[PDB]
Parts: structure tokens; C-alpha cells; sequence
């Protein structure tokens, strides 16, 4: 004697694909992201509810890298373009108290660049890292005059990364992997719902993950397909290893009126001793993690191997070092030094770029203005993208290399543990009443 | 409790279906209000024509998606029931159980794979009898 | 039948398709939205035609106005949750001098509509005055 | 009129409610109407980016607003009527004042202020109390 | 002691005006703003015993339309190139290399100084240009268009080529469609239907003759908002469609000049070969046969004894005057009075040359115009001329002739022609009527 | 016996912040933007027994209208030809024909090279410039005012931007309450309220000192400020009749169109026919006399019966601070209003400059340029009210100085806006009855 009753407000979910809405606690994301989060988020744990979560099919980090092009994109919108700059330089060597390296890396160039009247030209000169600077057949061209626009980021904008909440609109619930250790794909048994995510902060960097979360309990490696060599592999540690980094040449600046209202900022003479750009990594820390890292990865390949590390392959300088974005400034760091070990204080040079393509886009360069007096910053390695060698039979010993390249993977590597889904209220279930 | 108890017996998990239902438009109507708190943020949105599109999208369709569920249960004699029963009778095979093999320590979540793709026919179903029922009150009340 | 079917049937003989209309008149802007996420990546690109968008949610959001005033006027005379319902308020015969065998047959409601369409607010009128009355006799016998 | 007589007392106020109720949505409807006296304008009107996104949020909102307080009726149990009798005993805490001084002398300004700080109070009472009623029609039916 | 009844879901409709949104069947402009996929089975639903009033001169459908392809148009040049670096002096020579008679000075050897992708350099170049879009100084040459407007590169990977284009209405919205036979664009039609969408329709744009659209069922058929009225346009549509082949035989390159910092130029370089001139061909038996039709349901208006002639095209641009022909992304002006020489008295191979020209002010609308980059190779299009526009001359109020001329260029004609059978309508569900049930 | 009773649609309302909808009636920039007719027949309601608080400093209403006007305003001139091209050095020397002395070294000859429709040409053209727009380098060679700060976009030469009477109408679910009194503080309890669908037709006039075209403070002049003890706080002054003011540009001017590029013109200053004259305002003495009697009479109350008090005239700084900022078929006059208020209780003739480039609703980095008027231009305006600033004073507590102030543009509109409030509508509420279930 059953019958149809009908019940609204029934706690099912289903995987959906929608569209999620920023929230934050002259900064780009700060200023984009107006809602405020709720400063006790209602975190739900949901007793008996097995689910699966995939990281590498999540479409909240398609999202997070369609919103960080677009609000990138508008932030320069409104900025001074620099093509009054593409215009033939006259370059000669810098030679003041410069150090042994660095000795091609800095350039003194001057040119003819027009004045607020346009009947009239003014010689004015800047300096320029060799990076930038490509030689016609004295005479250089900047590097981007052949491809793109070039455009200036306006001074007073700030780029700094502000830990970023992804919230679901109503009608929807982000639901959380809790499970210690997780795999990054299959069920987990430890879930629980969100109205947000916790804040993330949206750091660019190439082939180390930095600033992120820290592993709980162990090292885990996290990967699509691990016999496939053709993928990069995700690794988070599960202790930081503190890097020290400077850019120890005291800058200046000056103001190019180039336009009516419309300045340009130049790099300035350097004040006092000229010194390379680099990173301080522990030594001793740098080793146990590595082997950490490698204990962790023998798991999956045989207890008689042998893990080799070696650095870059070719390629362009966002995939073969570590860019690293830091006070505004555009480093790019030689990592080799990190990865010579065969698992049976180190210094990594860094150099300085201004003119940045910095997606994989290349009709949209900026230019990154210079920064007075000098910089430091230290920031927390927190985890890896390594890929595996080409194909052979003797597995005694494994090759793994950085990867990398992609940004999508470093916000991956946080939105591993959510997933969306849309509530469905409605539905029927038998019982015995009947109108 | 916004999902609290999910997964739990649906004859138990039934005692929060008011919250959920309530969910929907007071969540809407809130981050509404929780956006507004900083007009001096929020004017800044009205430059990312994207943005306005897509948070207007979203904000339609939830309305839209809530909408016809409500006409829907208008049409089967639901209006403002949360567990309303029919006159149709619960067919064998959709379950081919007794009712507490149904509230066996199942809940709404593993119920969903149970009706599958019998979700169809019987709203069919509903419509129909309801249908049958209006007209036979147009007759009644003219006697 | 289909979602105009026997446009041209009688008036009695159309209200066996009530259900239909009210029905698509609503649901159709959900699945308009599902057709659109066969291909998201094409739907983005559409995002970006500022004029396009806009006349979009105009679209969508005059459905649901559409909507929801007709469907606040019928609660207002007291048929809520109803496609068919009776009143309190007698037929006139100045609206139309006729018989109901020759209005309920012999004629499809598109004629019918031009025959009448100079009462309509009058009788709308009517129609929420009896209710007004009638909610309050309700709370006066209750009291 | 729109408020009518929004001065006269509670009794009275009462015999209108109709037409506030209604306004909501048919001034939304009929500001279309109003769009549509020259729809060769409206072309026009449309390249005003931050305009048309105004209106919509506008209309939006409205919308929004509507279907709340609807729904917040339904969960009460008060759908489909503009004066809904409940199973809610009113507190003397909330007003300490008869039934005389209150329909017939006070507007619904004045009580609107009087009673501010009981809002949120008497909506959870008036859930709870449907949330069993409905639950005890059930077995009833059963 | 009948009472009143009110319902809700009454199928009964208005005309109305709408918004209709574009769909698509299963880097092409009109399909990637059309992403809604088509239903592969529309239901056309017959509605019995339903008559309905359509007026093709008064359907708003055809301002949507317009608008829309408008609309469509000029997002798709926004994005790309403006060329006004090139609006220098040009220093012109003819091009004097095995070319036919009949295309002697209608191809100019430009060089000019253009700048680099430096701002401080400059770079001489040359390219050819067609007659059309040239214009003399006082060799010296400017661009027509270098006075009055900018000009907009067309992207070089953005393809026009039609797309059957499906016309949807949003909820609470239908559209009704005629299908009766001989039905000419007002009034009364007795065999109706409802349906989701419109079919598709080819925006394909030209001027006199309509190409690639609906053929005529049965006979003939000649709509006009008046037919008396000599300042009103006739639309004939063909039963039976004529195949006409359109070429440009030269043999072009391109050259591809940078101009800016991600900017480049498409130019025209030299003609490999001969240098002959463009084309359409028309069967002239063909042609003979489907004039002497339309002939014969003209007589139904104008009378037995009423000689009718085919007169020449008027004077004006060659927006107006020549066939518009846009086929391979080229743009063709072709001469048709080889199409209309002719008088018919009651009871008792054709080669068309073209110009071509690549400053295009599309719209009719003037400050703004296309330029269209050359194709390489050679290109050929066949397609069905399927109606002619037509005007009358009204110098004849009392005479024993009546002389008929290509006419058009208001393009919103030509989609006229194509949705003179469909409608937009409101459903209104509530009604009300008498019952013998009261509460 | 008590029960709670559920209402929708109860007649009660809180203050809120909504965007208004504007609206006209039967190239001008409002009419095309404010295309939807106000209703024909806007009739209002009288709240009778409703007494409601206002505050007409803190009307949201006037941020609105701030913020639709200069929207619309750039709206108008975005879509125009950029004057870019023609911060070049110009050669200028003086206008010496037919100059009367009051416009020595006022009007300039300016010769300049600017390209022409092709790339490779120039042309050698010339205009004429007032000083205040023109700055030496370095006798000749001169440069426009804008060329160190912002760039200048001609307007549109078929737009105008005559103030028509505009109305803001309510959202649905809002109200806009107007009060009737005759008497209104600008603060507090107001009697009188009605409810209406939209405003009453304010135009957008644009002005500094003196408020021109506005309403009349029904029958009595009234003094309104926010904090009035505080002299830094304006005071607005709204006169009970009007005082009409004729003003003229004098000269018969020309105009020549310029190619600059494809499509794009350049409209300049052609050679002026006849005497070169002064532009200036009249305003008559014996009206003015009375008008700022009666308007002391009223000051006193706030200040002492007895006490002296001074009309001075401005202060130091812009043109648009300093002097009467008038804005009459296009060009922009700056009148000096030191002959107003040069008087002490106890025909005026007002000479006029003429600015072509200007910077309106203070701000900088763009700057508009207003083609020239062929033709001579007649204004004629009414002066409704007065904006006024107070001096600290020191220790003097015998005599008190009054100066012109304004140039905030908000203050215009508050001066019409101060008797309206938008207020949403809260339909549901709760009133216990003698009914249960
Ligand atoms: C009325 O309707 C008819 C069709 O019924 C239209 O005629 C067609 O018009 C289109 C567009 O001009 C023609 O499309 C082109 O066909 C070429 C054919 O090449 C063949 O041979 C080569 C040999 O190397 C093969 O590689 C190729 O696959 C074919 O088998 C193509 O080469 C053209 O390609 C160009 O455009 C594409 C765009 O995606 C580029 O990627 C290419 O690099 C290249 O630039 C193109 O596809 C079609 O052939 C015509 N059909 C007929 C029968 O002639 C009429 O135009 C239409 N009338 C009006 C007014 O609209
Ligand atoms: C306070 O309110 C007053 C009253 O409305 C405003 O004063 C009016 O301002 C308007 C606009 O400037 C004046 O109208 C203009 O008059 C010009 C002079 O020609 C007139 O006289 C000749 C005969 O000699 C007639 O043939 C002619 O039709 C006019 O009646 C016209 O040339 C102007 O037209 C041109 O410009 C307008 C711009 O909108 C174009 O639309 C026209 O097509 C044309 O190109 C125009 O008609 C009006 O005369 C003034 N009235 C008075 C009494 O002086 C004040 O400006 C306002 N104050 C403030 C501060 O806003
Ligand atoms: C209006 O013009 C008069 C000119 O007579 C200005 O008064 C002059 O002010 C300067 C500055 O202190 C003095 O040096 C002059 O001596 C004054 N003129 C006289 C009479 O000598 C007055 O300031 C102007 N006011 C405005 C509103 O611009
Ligand atoms: C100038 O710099 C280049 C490196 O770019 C170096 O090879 C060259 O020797 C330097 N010339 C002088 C004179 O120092
Ligand atoms: C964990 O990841 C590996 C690939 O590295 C995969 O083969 C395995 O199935 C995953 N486990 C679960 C539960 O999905
Ligand atoms: C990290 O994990 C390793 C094993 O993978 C363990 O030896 C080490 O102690 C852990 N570090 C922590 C969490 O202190
Ligand atoms: C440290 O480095 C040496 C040299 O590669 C290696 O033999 C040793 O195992 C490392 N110690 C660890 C585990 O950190
Ligand atoms: C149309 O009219 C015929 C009689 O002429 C009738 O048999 C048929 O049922 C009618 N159609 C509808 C839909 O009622
Ligand atoms: C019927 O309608 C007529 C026309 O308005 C009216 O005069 C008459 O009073 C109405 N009859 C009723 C319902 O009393
Ligand atoms: C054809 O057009 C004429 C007017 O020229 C009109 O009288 C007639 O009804 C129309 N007929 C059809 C079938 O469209
Ligand atoms: C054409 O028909 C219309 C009516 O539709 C009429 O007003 C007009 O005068 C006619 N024109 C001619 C030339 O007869
Ligand atoms: C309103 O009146 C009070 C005195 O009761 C006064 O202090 C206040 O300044 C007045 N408001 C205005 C705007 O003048
Ligand atoms: C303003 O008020 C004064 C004093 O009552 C009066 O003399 C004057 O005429 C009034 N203004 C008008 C409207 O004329
Ligand atoms: C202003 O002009 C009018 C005529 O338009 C004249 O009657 C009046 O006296 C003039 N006012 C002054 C102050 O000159």
C-alpha cells in the first residue's frame, strides 16, 4: 500500500559546472574581489557520505585562471602604452664597479623620443637589461617591436597576492576532501561542505610551488597518470624550506614625459657597486627534503631504484628557470643547483627581465616599471613540478627533471581538495498515505 | 544545517527539507546585501562588463531554476507542501521493495540511483491525475 | 498534441490542453539555457558581446516578469495553485449576450478573446474585489 | 492611490492592502511598456554599457525581493492570502497594549517602530509552528 | 445565473515584438556568435481551424534581422588592423603586361613610403590596386576613401561565407508560420503552423538578383507592398532556379608587409599570367524561359495588350546600378544589362562582366569602410539566382507600355523575401468566460 | 486571546538608497539619453496625518544626479575627434583691428602647421585664441594651456547641451515622497508629504556663484545650511522672485572647418566681423539693492539683529571659484561678480571673459573643447538663488562678511532636490489579532 509522496527539500547534490564569485577579507585582486567573506565560515561535516574527487578534470581552476588573465588584462586597461619607445636605441657598456658577472647584462641606451609638443624631440637615456635588448645586424631594438604592443603597468598598482575565497552562489555547496593524505582523485570518506574555499593567495611562479598549503602528515605526490611520462607530477611537502632572495643594486628613477599627461618610467643610474641578483636556499634542508621527496617516489617504482635528479631542458626562460614575481620585479632564477643528486646555503644566480609576456599569450607584453633603492624577500617552498625522462628499459635508475610552465597546476595544487555541485531539492520516495 | 545529516536515513534526514528550501532565496538575497556593504568596492564592478554578465546570468538562473520547480508542484497540487502525498499509487518496479527496505539505512543521496530514469514517467504521472482531479471539482461545484 | 495543438478546437475542448501551455510558457527558458552548454567555450566567446548580453537578460528576466504577474493575480483572486477556478462573481451578460452552449462550443477562444476583450479589466476588477471581501469575512469568523 | 492612505490607522489601512501588493510587480511590467512608447530608442539606450547593467541589476532585485518575501509566506504557511491567521500567541513583551489603541488609534508607522526589535523573533516562531503542522497533517491523512 | 470562470494556460495569442535569438545547425562569423545548437528535429505543429493575418511589409522581423547582421559586422572588423598608415601619396604607373583590351587601366602599379615597425624609419613598398579604389591628386594618387573615413583591415582568418542562420523564440513567445500556396506577403492564410524556429536562412547579401535563397513552390510569385505604386520595390521569386557561374580568372599572390609592432598589411602582389577580366555566365535559354514566366504573372496585374518591357538599371553608384556579388570574400560589381534587353508583346549563353573592388562602404552607411585583402590563386562560385528585385518606371501614367528596372540596395529586402511567412506572437494565458460553476 | 496576524501589504517604509530612472517629456544629450515620457498624468498622493523627517545635505539623490550628469556628459564626447594633433608651437600675434581698449591683448592671431587628410601633407592655417587658453613659451611661439597636463577632445559641433527640465521616477517597491512646506529648516519633522511617481523637471544647469533657473521659495526668501555657525559650511539662499540678467557675447563671430584627417574636422575661430567688443552681464541695480536687503533681514536671525553686515566679493583661485561661471549657447562666459557684492547694510554691469577650452566638474587630465558660435550671442536668465560662503571673523562679533562661494557642483542640485526622499516599501509586517487556525 505505498504511494507517490512528493518531497521538496531533499539534501542531494549532483556535480555541476557554475560559475563562482571572488571574496577578500591600489591591490588588483583586492579591489576586484568587493565581498567580504563570512569571517566564521559554517563548515559542515556530513556524517556517513563517501564521494569522488578528480583534481586534474576541476573546472574551479579553469575559473581561477580564466579570472586572473581577465582582471590582469583590466588592471592594465587603463594604463599609458609605450610604443613612443620602439624606436632605434644607441647602446654602450655600463662600467661602474661592476662585479664578475653580470658584465653583458647591463646596457647603457639612448634615444630620440618625442616631447608633449609634436613639433619637438628630446635625447633622453635609461638603462636596460640585456634580456630586452636585440641588436640590428651600437644600434638595438627592444625585444617585443617585431611581436607586440608594449604597454606600461601603471606605478601605483599592485600586484601583491591577497589570499583569494572562491564562494558558491546560492544553489550551489562546495563540498571539501578532508582525508589526510589523498590521492587527488577517488573517494574520500572524510567530507564536509563550504560556502568557501580557504583563501588563495594567486602566486606566479614556474617550477617551484610557493607560498602554498603544507602537507599534513607526510610528503605526497600527486599525479594524472605516473607511468606517463608525458605528465607533470605534483609534489607538496610536508615542511617549508625558507628561501632568501634579493635583487642588492640600489635603483632610482626617472619621469619621461612622453605625451600629454603620458609619462614613462625609466630605470635610472645605479648608486654605489653593481652585484648579481639571487636566492638562498638551505643546503641541509634542501638534501633531507630531497630525499624525502625521493623515499616518497621510490613507492611507486620499486624498492631497488635509484632516483637521479637533473635540471631544465631547453626552451624559453619561463619553462627552463624559476620565475619568480616579487616586489613587482621579474626574476628568473637558475635551479640547477638544486637538483645535481643521485639518490643511490646553496646559491642560485637569478636574472632581471622588465618587458614580460607573461601568459602564453604573445600579442600583450608589459612593462614592468623599475623599482627605486633595492629589494629582499623571503618566501616559503612548499612544493615541486617534476617530470619524468624519456622511455628505456633499465629502471635501476630514473631521471626526474622540473616541469611545469603551465599555471593552471599552481592553483590545481590548492583546489585539489573541492569540488562544486548543484542542489536538487526536488524528488519522490514511496510511503504508506495516500490523498 | 544547510546539508547537515545528508547522509543520514531519509525518513530522519526529512526533518530539515524546510531548510533547504529556504536556502535558496535568502542565500540569494543575502550575498546580495553582503556585496552592497562596500559600494566603494562594489562601483568598481561596473567596469568588468564580463563580470556583470556573468554574476546576472547566475543570479537568473537560480531564480529561474527555483521558478519552475514551484510551478511544477503548483501543477501536481503541491503549492506550499514540503511532503505531499498524491493519489497515485507507487509502482513495484521503480523499487521492487517494502517501505523500510526504502528507509533501510538508505539515504537521499543513494535513493537517487534507485529512480534512476524513472524520474519522467512518473511526473508524467502527476500531471495527469492532477489534471483529472480539477475537472471533476469544475463539475462538482455546479450541482 | 504540441504546444499550440487545436488552437482552432472549441473553448470546452481546449481545456484538456490547459496544462500544456502553462507549462511550456516557463520550463522552456531552462532547457533554451541547456542548449547553450552544449559548448561553453562558444557560449564565452558570446560573453563578450556587450550588447548581445544585455538584450539576453532582458529576455530572460521579462519571462519571469511576465510570469510572476500573472501569477501574483491569480492569488490575488483567490485561485492560487489553480488552472481552472470558480468565483463569487456572476456573469453579466452585457459582456457578451450569449447562452454557454454557444460560447463553450462553437467557438475557439481566439474569437471568443476579440468578443470580450473590451471587459477585461472590468471583470479583473470584480474579481479582486470578491476576494478582498471574502478574506476578510474569513478572519472575522475565525476571530 | 500607490501608498494610499498611509496616515490612517491600522483598521483602516487594511482595506487597501490589495493594491500595495500588486505594485511590485505591475510597475516592473509596466515600466516595459513605458520602454516600448519608442522602441526605435532603444537601440540607443543599449550602447550605455553601464546603464543597461544598472537596469537589469534593478529589475533583478526586484524579482529577488518578490520571491523572498513570497516564499518566506509559504513557509509560514500564509500563501495565496494578504491577512494570514496563525497558531502564534502574540507576547506582551513585544507590546504591552489592547486591541483597541492598536487597530483603531495607531497607523502602521507608528506600530512598525513600536514593535522594531521583535522581527526576526515572531518569523522563526511562525517556521516552527508550521514545520509541525504539516509534519502532524501527514499521519493524519496517513 | 451563469457565473464567472477564470483560467489559466488559454492558447490564445497576440502579435508582439520581441527579441529573437540566433541558432545554429550541427572562425566563421556567423556561426561563432551562433552557438545555440539547432533542435535536429523542430516541431512543426499544424493548427486546425486557425486563420491568421501576416503582413511581410510590416514584420519586425526583418528590422531584427538588420540590425543584427549590422551588429554581427561590425564586431568582426573591431578587433583588427586599421590601415590608416596607408593614406599616403602614391606615386601610379598602369600595369601594362599581357592584359586583355577590356581590362586596360582598370589595374594600377602603386609605390608609396610607409613606415616600419620602428617609429623612426620608413620602408618603400608597392602593391597593385584596382581603378575603383584609387583617385587622382590634381601620377601622383590617394585612396577614395582618404578624405570622409577610416579603414578596417577585414581579418584575414575570418571567414563570410553564409551560414543557414535559424531564427528562436524565447519563452512565452511563438512563431507562426504560412504555408499556403501563392501566398503573396498579406492578409489571410488558411494553412498554418507553429514552430520554435524559423528555418534556415542564408544571410546572403547582393543587390538585383537574389541568390542561394527559397524557391518558389507551383507558379511564380510576385509580392509588393502596393504593385500600383511606382515607388514601391517588387519582389519576384522563381519557381524553377537559374545556375549562374561567376569567376576571376587571374592568378594573384599576396604579400604579407609588416606595418606595426603585431601589425601586417595584405597587399596585392603581381599576376602570375594573363590578365583577363572577371565574370558570370547564364544560360541564355534558360534565362529567356524564366523572364517569359514572370511575364506571364506581371500580365496579371498590368492587362493582355499591355507591352512589357525589361529596361536597363538607372543611374548611381555601383551599389545601385550593378549586381552585388560577395563570393570568396571578393567583392564583384557586375554589369546585368545583358540581363534586361528585351520587349515582350502579349501572346508571342549570356556573358556578364564584372570590376572588381576592394574598398568596400557595405552598409550604405558612410565614415566607415572595409578593406578587403586580396586572395591568392583564382576563385570560382556557382550558385541559384532565385528572385529579382524590381521597380517600376513611373514616367508611363497613360501609355500602351509598361518598363520594369532592376532596382534593391535597401538590404533589408532581402531578408524580407525570405521571412514573408513567418510571424512573432505573445501567448497570453489567462482568459475568463461564463460557467455554470460557482464557488 | 492574543495571535499573531500575517499582512502583505502594509503602508510602511524605510529610507534607501536606489538608482532612479530619468525621464523626459515630448541632438540635444538629455533628450536622447532620458527617451521614456514621464507619465502625462502624474498625479500625487496626500499623506494626510504623515509627518517625516528629511535632511537635504545627505540626499543620496543629488550623488545620483552628480554622477548621471557627468557620465552622460563624457558620453557626449568620447565618440568626437581628438584635438591631439594640434599641440604644436604656435605663432601668434596681436588682433589690432578694431579693438575697443577693453580688449587689448584679450584676442590673439595664432598661425599653425597641422597635417592635413594625408599623411604626407601639412597645412599652414590660422585662428584666432583668447588668452586665457593661450601660454608663452619662454614672444611668438605659444603653446594651448592643456599640452603640459591632459588631452583635448573637440565636442561633438551637433550636440547641445541645453538643460532640459528632467524628472527621476522611482523603482518599483520604492516611492519618492516630496514636503509641501513653505517654511522647510532643510533638516528634521516635515508636514505636508505626498508621494509622488517622479520629481518635478529640474534641468541640469550648470553654474558657480549665482543659481540660475530654479524654483522660488514660494513666499518668502530663506536662508538653509548645514551647520550654520560654521562659516566653512555654504549657505544657500533662495530668493522669493526672480532677478532677471541679460548677458552677451557682442561680436559677430565665424567659423571655418578644417580638415584634419578622414572624416575628422577641426572647427576654429574665424575672423570676427565688426568692433571688437567685451563680452558682459546685465543685472539691474535697483532689483539687487532689494534682493540683498531682503536677504540680510533673513541672515541676521543666525547672526544678531543688530549686527553690521558686508557683501564682499571672491576670493583668490580658478576662474571657476573667482567669478560667475556661465554656461549660454555652448560657450562659456566668466563673469566678474565683484559689482554684486561690494555693499554693507546696517543697471550693474558685469564685464565678461570668454574660455574656449575648459575642464568641467573639477577634474583634470581631460579637458573639453567647445567649437566656436557664428552669429552673436543674447542670453537672458533668471537668478533664483545665491551661494554664499562666511569669513572666520576673528573676535569681531559686531560685523560679519559674506563672500561668494560655491563651485561644488553638488550644491546645484541640492537647491531643488532638498524637498524630495526615496524611500522603500516594506509590504509585510505583523499586528496582533482575536483570530487562530
Ligand atoms: C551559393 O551556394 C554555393 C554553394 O552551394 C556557394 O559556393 C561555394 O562558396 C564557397 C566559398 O567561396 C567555396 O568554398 C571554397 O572551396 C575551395 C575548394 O577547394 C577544393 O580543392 C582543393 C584543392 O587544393 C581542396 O584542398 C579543397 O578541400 C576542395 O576540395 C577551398 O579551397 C576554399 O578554401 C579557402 O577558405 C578556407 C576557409 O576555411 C581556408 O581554410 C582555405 O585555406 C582557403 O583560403 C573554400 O572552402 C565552395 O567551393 C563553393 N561551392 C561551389 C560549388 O562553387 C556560393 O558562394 C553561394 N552564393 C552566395 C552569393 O552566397
Ligand atoms: C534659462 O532659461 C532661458 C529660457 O529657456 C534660456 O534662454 C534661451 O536659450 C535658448 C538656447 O540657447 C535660446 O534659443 C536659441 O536662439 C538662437 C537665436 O535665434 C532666435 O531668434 C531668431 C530671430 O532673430 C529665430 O529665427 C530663431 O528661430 C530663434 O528663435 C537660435 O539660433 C538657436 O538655434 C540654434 O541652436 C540650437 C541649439 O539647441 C539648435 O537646436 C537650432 O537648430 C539652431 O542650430 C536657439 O533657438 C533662447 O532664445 C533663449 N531664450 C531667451 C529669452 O533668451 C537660458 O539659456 C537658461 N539659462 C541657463 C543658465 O541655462
Ligand atoms: C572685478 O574687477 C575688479 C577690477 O576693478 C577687481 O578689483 C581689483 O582687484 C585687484 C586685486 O586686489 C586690485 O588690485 C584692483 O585695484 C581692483 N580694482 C580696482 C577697483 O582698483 C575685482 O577683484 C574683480 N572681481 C572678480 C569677481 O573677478
Ligand atoms: C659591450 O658589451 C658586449 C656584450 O653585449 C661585449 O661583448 C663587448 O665586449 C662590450 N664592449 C666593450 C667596449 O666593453
Ligand atoms: C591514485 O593515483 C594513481 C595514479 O598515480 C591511480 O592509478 C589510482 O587509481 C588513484 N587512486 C584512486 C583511489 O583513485
Ligand atoms: C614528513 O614526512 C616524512 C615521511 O614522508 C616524515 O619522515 C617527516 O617526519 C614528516 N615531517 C613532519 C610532518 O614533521
Ligand atoms: C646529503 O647529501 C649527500 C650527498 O648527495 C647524500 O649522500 C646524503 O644521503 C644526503 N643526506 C640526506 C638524506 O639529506
Ligand atoms: C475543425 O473543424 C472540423 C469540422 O469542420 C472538426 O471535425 C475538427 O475536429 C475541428 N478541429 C479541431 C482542432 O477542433
Ligand atoms: C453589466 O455591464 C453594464 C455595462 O457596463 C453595466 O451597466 C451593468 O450594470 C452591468 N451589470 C451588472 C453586473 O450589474
Ligand atoms: C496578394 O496581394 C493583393 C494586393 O496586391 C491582396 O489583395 C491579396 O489578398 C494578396 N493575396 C495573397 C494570397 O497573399
Ligand atoms: C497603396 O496602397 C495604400 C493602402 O495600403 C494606399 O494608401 C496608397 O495610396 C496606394 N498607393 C497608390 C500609388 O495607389
Ligand atoms: C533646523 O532647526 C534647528 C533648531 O531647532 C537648527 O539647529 C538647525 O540648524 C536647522 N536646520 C537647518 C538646515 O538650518
Ligand atoms: C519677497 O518678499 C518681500 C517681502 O514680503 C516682497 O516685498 C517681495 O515683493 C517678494 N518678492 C516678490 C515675489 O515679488
Ligand atoms: C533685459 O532685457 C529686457 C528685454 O528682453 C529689458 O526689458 C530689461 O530691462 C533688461 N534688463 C537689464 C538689467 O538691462
Amino acid at each position: 500500500n505505498l504511494w507517490v509522496t512528493v518531497y521538496y527539500g531533499v539534501p542531494v547534490w549532483k556535480d555541476a559546472e557554475t560559475t563562482l564569485f571572488c571574496a577578500s577579507d591600489h591591490n588588483v585582486w583586492a579591489t576586484h574581489c568587493c565581498v567580504p567573506t563570512d569571517p566564521n565560515p559554517q563548515e559542515i561535516h556530513l556524517e556517513n557520505v563517501t564521494e569522488e574527487f578528480n583534481m586534474w578534470k576541476n573546472n574551479m581552476v579553469e575559473q581561477m585562471h580564466t579570472d586572473i588573465i581577465s582582471l590582469w588584462d583590466q588592471s592594465l586597461k587603463p594604463c599609458v602604452k609605450l610604443t613612443p619607445l620602439c624606436v632605434t636605441l644607441q647602446c654602450t657598456n655600463v662600467t661602474n664597479n661592476i662585479t664578475d658577472d653580470m658584465r653583458g647584462e647591463l646596457k647603457n641606451c639612448s634615444f630620440n623620443m618625442t616631447t608633449e609638443l609634436r613639433d619637438k624631440k628630446q635625447k633622453v637615456y635609461s638603462l636596460f637589461y640585456r634580456l630586452d635588448v636585440v641588436q640590428i645586424n651600437k644600434e638595438y631594438r627592444l625585444i617585443n617591436c617585431n611581436t607586440s604592443a608594449i604597454t606600461q603597468a601603471c606605478p601605483k598598482v599592485s600586484f601583491e597576492p591577497i589570499p583569494i575565497h572562491y564562494c558558491a552562489p546560492a544553489g550551489f555547496a562546495i563540498l571539501k576532501c578532508k582525508d589526510k593524505k589523498f590521492n587527488g582523485t577517488g573517494p574520500c570518506t572524510n567530507v564536509s561542505t563550504v560556502q568557501c574555499t580557504h583563501g588563495i593567495k594567486p602566486v606566479v611562479s614556474t617550477q617551484l610551488l610557493l607560498n602554498g598549503s603544507l602537507a599534513e602528515e607526510e610528503v605526497i605526490i600527486r599525479s594524472e597518470n605516473i607511468t606517463n611520462n608525458a605528465k607533470n607530477i605534483l609534489v607538496q611537502l610536508n615542511e617549508s624550506v625558507q628561501i632568501n632572495c634579493t635583487r642588492p643594486n640600489n635603483n632610482t628613477r626617472k619621469s619621461i614625459r612622453i605625451g600629454p599627461g603620458q609619462w614613462f618610467y625609466a630605470t635610472g643610474d645605479i648608486i654605489g657597486d653593481i652585484r648579481q641578483a639571487h636566492c638562498n636556499v638551505s643546503k641541509a634542508t634542501w638534501n633531507e627534503t630531497l630525499g624525502k621527496v625521493v623515499k616518497q617516489l621510490r613507492k611507486h617504482f620499486g624498492n631497488n631504484t635509484i632516483i637521479r635528479f637533473a635540471n631544465s631542458s631547453g626552451g624559453d626562460l619561463e619553462v627552463t628557470t624559476h620565475s619568480f614575481n616579487c616586489g613587482g620585479e621579474f626574476f628568473y632564477c637558475n635551479t640547477s643547483g638544486l637538483f645535481n643528486s643521485t639518490w643511490i646555503s646553496i646559491t642560485l644566480p637569478c636574472r632581471i627581465k622588465q618587458i614580460i609576456n607573461m601568459w602564453q599569450r604573445i600579442g600583450q607584453a608589459m612593462y614592468a616599471p623599475p623599482i627605486q633603492g633595492v629589494i629582499r624577500c623571503v618566501s616559503n617552498i612548499t612544493g615541486l613540478i617534476l617530470t619524468r625522462d624519456g622511455g628505456s628499459t633499465n629502471s635501476t635508475t630514473e631521471t626526474f627533471r622540473p616541469g611545469g610552465g603551465d599555471m593552471r597546476d599552481n592553483w590545481r595544487s590548492e583546489l585539489y581538495k573541492y569540488k562544486v555541485v548543484k542542489i536538487e531539492p526536488l524528488g519522490v520516495a514511496p510511503t504508506r498515505c495516500k490523498r | 544545517g544547510f546539508l547537515g545529516a545528508a547522509g543520514s536515513t531519509m525518513g530522519a534526514a526529512s526533518m530539515t527539507l524546510t531548510v533547504q528550501a529556504r536556502n535558496l532565496l535568502s542565500g540569494i538575497v543575502q550575498q546580495q546585501s553582503n556585496l552592497l556593504r562596500a559600494p566603494e568596492c562594489q562601483q568598481h564592478l561596473l567596469k568588468l562588463t564580463v563580470w556583470g554578465i556573468k554574476q546576472l546570468q547566475a543570479r537568473v538562473l537560480a531564480v529561474e531554476r527555483y521558478l519552475r520547480d514551484q510551478q511544477l508542484l503548483g501543477i501536481w497540487g503541491c503549492s506550499g507542501k514540503l511532503i505531499c502525498c498524491t493519489n497515485v499509487p507507487w509502482n513495484s518496479t521503480w523499487s521492487n521493495r517494502n517501505l523500510s527496505e526504502i528507509w533501510d539505512n538508505m539515504t537521499w543521496l543513494q535513493w537517487d540511483k534507485e529512480i534512476s530514469n524513472y524520474t519522467q514517467i512518473i511526473y508524467g504521472l502527476l500531471e495527469e491525475s492532477q489534471n483529472q482531479q480539477e475537472k471533476n471539482e469544475q463539475d462538482l461545484l455546479a450541482l
